[PDB]
């Protein structure tokens, strides 16, 4: 429902009002991959939110999943402003209200609050020559981008249930970039 | 008070000076070949804020001339449209001051509840309409630009085919409406630049003046100072405007430019 | 020219290629434009925008079409006569 | 080295990116319908300024096209005209970078010993002309100007009388000069608009380009902030042009708006 927090360790990935994790305010590091319950990643890489997911036995999203999941949000338009800190609020200096981005079925922050990164690749590549960009795991060579969906709040017109941004390599870290959550439903 | 007055040519139809107060409520000022309101010559100077002469054109009053008012340029002005009042001329200055140099007063229009002036001017210091509407016959400067409660500038539709209008201001406040031109496949639009500063809420209406286009090419129309906190908003239904077969959006983008996007419209 | 039973996969699917193009769920290949553009239905903007993929080939494929026939070329905004799709899904065991 | 490029439609006759170093001395570069030079597509970001990718055209070069320069968005470039080197074309940038709200680099021009960029732009960070000219064809935005050792900005006579060119720039320095066109039957001319600072000499060469004037009327010809330290001299000789029956000279007049004066000739 919301996106995902920087305490996702204690508050899960999905809580009403808390700090949105971004290239500034990064996750919590997870305590499967060798994090220490309180310490942060350094960045907010792809990489990074791609671990947060699977520690909680999620995924980021795919562009059928995202296109379903945020349907009903207002389409072209963000929240505006300077900044969306918190989950579920306005944003700072937020030029329209945070329900106006809310989907059919209650995605909050549907789309135009903050990139979330995707769970596919494409797009543009990078340097076509191995480098070691990895948070020093090993190297990537002719790397394609690593999506981004639904726009950010300061995307006016470009943002929506459809907006994707296949420019960043899974390395880049912005204080625009964040990532939600989704699974597979069980039916038994 | 619901008064006729007729100027000639050479004259104007009041003249007001040395920190006179003037009210024109109702009736009507003509003034076809000269000037409506004329300011100043017969100098006192004072270094305290004494009257600064203020004429208010109120319920009603009709107003019409080459300008609207003409501003001598030894003494600040204060003119006031309210009360669905109306005045079409134009606003202009000296343009030299007598002592090059050391200050001069501002010039001071406010238009107000229901109010509206229908001229061009690049000689008025600071602008404030308040759920009223500036309609602007042609290029135009301001230092300061305020509106609020649905105050609006309307960028008069030119009857020549391809002509745009550029409003400068120095700073713009508040939250108000831009009624806009826009020529498709010609790519030109009516552009308003913000100089200094920017800040508010703004919303741009846009009107197909140039018929529909070849192609899909985008159209700037609002300039802002580098990292501006102002904010603009198409005002046509549904943030977007229909120009033959393609759809337009307002996006901006880097550093308070905002253009104005569009590619081919939803089959 | 050929009958379309020729066409029936080794599980039953029926023109399972050599048919009708099928939309993919995977995206790479030859990439839209560098620039933000509003072609999404009006769901907003994609900028260097990858190709949805399409595979098995159509009716016009000639001897392209197979099981293995892939076109990496139209983004997901394109529309033809001989574009269209087949579900698939996952394999629940209780 | 005197070599020769040509290129189609839908292509470029140079594509350069991620910390690229073209020299094109000599020779020739065509792009009829497309571009002489393409910046991008190939994503290497790193922090430290290595070689931002630059592109000289020195030694007499030729090149023409749609546009002289396309900046993919998001890599900085330094484009470089020297040594009589001739490029027309365009420069343009993508409107909207790929990641809204992130830094982005300059796109820096500059025009050096004796060359000749004749296009239009609104895309140009930074352009510094010295002793060369940019004659301008079209309405301009440019972030940082400098000029000087007769460094030159050639406002281009336009075919259509009545049509004036703009050039708006953030800030000017150094020491150049401005031919601009002067429409005077109208009362309209080429404006100069500078909006966050200007500072240094600046000559200004009008141009008769709309003959015999029914009266004297003042023309703006150039804007400047609050009290900025530039100063304007009109180069034409004896610091005056003649157009028709009356004689116009340049005065500045309050907050640093250098208008075209003049009334009728001396007998
Ligand atoms: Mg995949
Ligand atoms: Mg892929």
């Amino acid at each position: 429902i919301y996106l995902l927090g920087v305490n996702h360790l204690t508050d899960g990935t999905s809580k009403y009002n808390v700090t949105i994790a971004d290239g500034s305010a990064s996750p919590k590091k997870s305590t499967k991959f060798g994090g220490d319950g309180s310490a942060a990643y350094s960045d907010g890489a792809w990489y990074n939110f791609a671990e947060v997911m699977t520690h909680h036995g999620k995924r980021l999203p795919n562009y059928n999943e995202f296109q379903a999941l945020a349907f009903g949000t207002t389409e072209a338009t963000s929240s505006g402003g300077t900044d969306v800190p918190t989950t579920g609020v306005n944003g700072t200096g937020a030029t329209s209200a945070w329900n106006i981005f809310t989907s059919k079925w209650g995605v909050v922050q549907a789309s135009g609050c903050l990139w979330t990164w995707g769970n596919e690749f494409g797009g543009v590549n990078g340097a076509s020559e191995y480098t070691a960009n990895t948070g020093g795991r090993g190297s990537v060579y002719a790397q394609p981008a690593a999506a981004l969906f639904g726009g950010a709040w300061n995307g006016t017109s470009l943002s929506g249930s459809r907006a994707a941004l296949w420019y960043s390599g899974p390395s880049f870290s912005f204080a625009f970039f964040g990532a939600r959550g989704v699974c597979d439903h069980l039916i038994l | 008070a619901q008064s006729i007055v007729e100027a000639p040519q050479l004259g104007a139809a009041i003249r007001a000076g040395r920190g006179a107060r003037v009210t024109v409520s109702g009736g009507s000022l003509s003034a076809p070949h000269g000037n409506v309101i004329e300011t100043g010559g017969g100098a006192r100077r004072f270094p305290p804020p004494a009257s600064p002469l203020s004429i208010t054109l109120q319920a009603g009053a009709r107003a019409q001339g080459r300008a609207l008012l003409y501003r001598v340029l030894p003494e600040p002005v204060k003119l006031t449209l309210a009360g669905g009042a109306q005045g079409q001329g134009d606003i202009v200055a000296t343009e030299l001051p007598p002592i090059p140099g050391a200050s001069s007063g501002p010039l001071d229009v406010a238009l107000a509840s229901q109010a509206r002036w229908t001229g061009a001017t690049r000689a008025v210091d600071s602008l404030s309409i308040d759920n009223a509407t500036w309609v602007m016959t042609d290029n135009s400067n301001v230092g300061a630009l305020r509106l609020a409660s649905d105050g609006s500038v309307d960028f008069q539709q030119p009857a020549e085919a391809g002509r745009f209008k550029v409003l400068m201001v120095d700073t713009l406040a508040g939250s108000g409406l831009f009624r806009m031109n826009v020529f498709a496949d010609l790519g030109l639009s009516d552009k308003l630049v913000v100089m200094r500063d920017a800040s508010g809420q703004h919303r741009l209406w846009v009107r197909n003046s140039g018929s529909e286009p070849a192609s899909a090419n985008t159209m700037l129309l609002v300039q802002t100072p580098r990292g501006s906190a102002a904010t603009f908003t198409l005002a046509n239904k549904d943030g977007k405007v229909d120009i033959g077969t393609y759809r337009y959006r307002l996006a901006a983008n880097g550093n308070g430019q905002w253009s104005l996007v569009g590619a081919k419209a939803p089959p």
